[PDB]
């Protein structure tokens, strides 16, 4: 009993224990590859099979294609929304810092939370995700600083 | 196996802690997909 078009959009964690969080939106689920593995997801009934996976990005899409094309415009704070595990989602702003790769360079979060944080959305002003927050790297201070991994839509 | 459940919608929230630094790191992406920063 639901209305002909209707979806439900929004944050949702990816629950084993918390292993990661997702993001649902236009009828397809988004993800970190580490957290699923390319493994399908259930939804109370209702069974998630994966559709595009890249182990390298560490992303995958699931019921569709990736459907998040919205990038960080290298200049304004953004928000992580973060879903760490046992506590409710909470909106953490900043501003971003820069991966340097010899392929280029890539925002990336200061910002510390558990493994079972990875997946949550990474925001920008109108509330578009412009990456997943979860894989990046542990400095010599022991905090993380995590890239902002987006997909090609 | 796994499953999802819902944590809420995706907004921008007005009046947000702010915190972190933006700091520049020179990483290397391997092909497992593993960041790890650059030897100087």
């Amino acid at each position: 009993e639901v209305k002909k078009g209707e979806t439900t959009d929004g944050v949702y964690r990816v629950m084993t224990t918390q292993v990661g969080v997702g993001v649902m939106q236009e009828g397809v689920f988004h993800t970190m590859w580490h957290v699923t593995k390319g493994a399908a997801l259930r939804s109370g009934e209702g069974r998630l099979d994966p559709y595009w996976g890249d182990v390298k990005q560490d992303l995958v899409s699931y019921c569709g294609p990736w459907k998040l094309d919205a990038a960080w415009d290298g200049l304004s704070e953004v928000q992580l929304l973060a879903v760490p595990p046992g506590e409710r989602a909470k909106n953490i702003q900043t501003l971003p810092g820069i991966f340097k790769t010899k392929d280029g360079d890539i925002g990336a979060v200061a910002l510390d939370y558990p493994a079972g944080t990875s997946g949550s959305p990474i925001l920008d002003k109108c509330g578009r995700v412009i990456g997943l927050y979860g894989n990046g790297v542990v400095i010599k201070n022991g905090s993380y600083v995590s890239a902002i991994t987006q997909g090609k839509r | 196996d796994m499953y999802i459940e819902r944590a809420g919608d995706i907004t921008w929230e007005k009046d947000a802690e702010v915190t972190g630094n933006s700091p520049r790191l020179d990483v290397a992406l391997d092909e497992s997909g593993d960041f790890s920063l650059v030897e100087e």
